[PDB]
């Protein structure tokens, strides 16, 4: 729906940067509703499944938006979030064999950054962020 | 329930009901403890854990790095929240540290006050809890797999260890005796059990995918050879007789010791009668492991229906012993799961794992 607009609107990658008024148009319909963001999850691994990297990084980025801004994906995110839990050791690490990984190496340092980031952000009783990190930093960061 | 509390109070069923009911209820409601932390210590994956048999405060955990941690599980913080402090540690420093992977520890049965544990260093030393020193160490010529106490013995103190050389190494701790070899595996035995019935009948389980039970006191080999088929597919026994179509990299005898599952890497799991090895047919379904060395799951104790913690990957997989029924994955490890031993006093599950985290499952509500 209107979800699926905004996605549209932001993860075309024939302008690849960060819109703010469209994040707080999107950061607004998420509080309005929590319902927008369940199905949003769903948007995001249509984008993180995608052929194109600026696509994954624009998920990406909408997904960590929504779970520091909206309050409704922090429900996703910071519970129930077993999907992000190997969503997180999936992107960084190399993908399950045969499947090899297939994003980009500046999208593997920015989602590193985002967990360096998200380790302080919300980790109140979530450490498997600090967990997945320190595997990474001692196998396949 | 309140109709399980007022059948208890008016003798209407034993409470023997209540608990077990009320345990099996517990058990299905494992999840992953946010309100319950173990503290990190290990900086590699943690084999093994081990609660302790008397009184279940403490649990022994054994590193990837060779390090053995000892944690006290009791919440003596008022708080609800707490994570179980680590109480000693046989760190990097130690003077008996491990050198390589330690790979099996276990509290000496009947007592806190000496635990054992195992490495990759071909070691199987035993240690004194309360100074943590070493009061005994035997030497293996081959890298240990796992070894085990066993749980009933009141008259023998052997350890059964088995390495990668074919032989099964009993090493009686009264005088300290590592001759005595069980012999008639062929390849490195990748678990040991003792049974928790019957003193001295131990089983053994080996890379050639045979499992083999064998009564120590005895003289003439195994009793028993596991066999898939019962007999279906019967041969003069020099390569038949296998209990999986991989390797067997795990044995745990359920509480009541009556039957025997056992893992193998055929990514199957059956369940035998450890009385004259039968295999009952319990399907389990798929049961991923493709561990290279042994893997130590559980059962449960003193609950209606007995079930058994499997480790599945990256999750422990929970069964029904009897009828096979996957009861649930609980699924909170982000690397695969080594290791899962069980609390019989509550109801909680401890994993570890190559993630070097140990999670605690505690019962919802």
């Amino acid at each position: 729906q209107k979800l699926s607009k905004l996605v549209e609107e932001l993860t075309t990658s024939g302008e690849p940067r960060l819109n703010p008024e469209k994040m707080k148009e999107l950061k607004k319909i998420c509080k309005s509703s929590e319902e927008q963001l369940s199905r949003a999850y769903r948007l995001l691994i249509a984008q993180l499944t995608q052929e194109h990297a600026e696509i994954r990084l624009s998920a990406f980025q909408i997904v960590e938006e929504l779970f520091v801004r909206s309050h409704q994906f922090r429900m996703l995110v910071v519970s129930n979030f077993q999907e992000f839990l190997e969503l997180t050791l999936g992107t960084d690490p190399a993908q399950p064999l045969p499947p090899p990984r297939e994003a980009a190496q500046r999208l593997r340092q920015a989602t590193t950054r985002a967990v360096e980031g998200w380790n302080e952000k919300f980790g109140e009783a979530y450490k498997k962020l600090a967990l997945g990190y320190h595997f990474l930093r001692h196998n396949k960061k | 329930m309140l109709g399980f509390l007022s059948a208890r109070q008016t003798g209407l069923e034993d409470p023997l009901r209540l608990r077990r009911a009320e345990s099996t209820r517990r058990v299905l409601g494992l999840e992953l403890n946010k309100d319950r932390d173990v503290e990190r210590i290990h900086g590699g994956g943690i084999n093994t854990l081990d609660i302790e048999p008397v009184e279940g405060r403490y649990m022994l955990s054994g590193g990837s790095d060779g390090v053995i941690v000892l944690y006290d599980l009791e919440n003596s913080s008022r708080q609800s929240y707490y994570t179980c402090k680590a109480v000693c540690s046989i760190g990097r420093d130690h003077p008996d540290v491990h050198r390589y992977s330690v790979e099996t520890v276990q509290w000496y049965p009947h007592d806190t006050g000496m635990f054992t544990s195992s490495s990759f260093d071909k070691t199987l030393k035993v240690w004194d809890t309360n100074t943590l020193q070493t009061a005994d160490v035997f030497n293996f010529e081959e890298t240990v797999y796992s070894h085990h106490m066993s749980p009933v013995s009141t008259k023998h103190c052997l350890v059964a260890v088995g390495t990668r050389g074919p032989k099964v190494q009993l090493c009686d701790l009264k005088s300290g005796s590592c001759s005595h070899i069980l012999q008639g595996h062929r390849q490195e035995i990748l678990a040991v059990s003792w049974s928790p019935r019957y003193d001295y009948i131990l089983a053994t389980a080996s890379a050639d995918s045979r499992v083999k039970l064998w009564d120590v006191r005895r003289a003439s080999g195994c009793l028993i050879t596991l066999d898939q088929h019962n007999g279906k597919k019967s041969q003069a026994v020099e390569s038949a007789n296998t209990a999986h179509n991989g390797k067997v990299n795990g044995l745990c005898f359920t509480s009541d010791g009556l039957h025997l599952l056992t893992v193998g890497t055929d990514n199957r799991m059956r369940l035998w009668n450890s009385s004259n090895g039968e295999n009952t047919l319990v399907n389990y379904g798929k049961v991923c492991n493709n561990s290279k060395k042994g893997l130590k799951f559980t059962v449960s104790c003193g609950c209606s229906s007995e079930f058994v913690f499997v480790p599945y990957g990256s999750t422990i997989a929970v069964y029904t012993v009897y009828s096979g029924e996957q009861i649930t994955m609980l699924k909170g490890h982000y690397k695969t799961v080594d290791c899962c031993v069980f609390q019989s006093n509550f109801q909680e599950l401890y994993s570890g794992s190559r993630d070097c985290n140990i999670l605690a499952w505690v019962p919802s509500l």
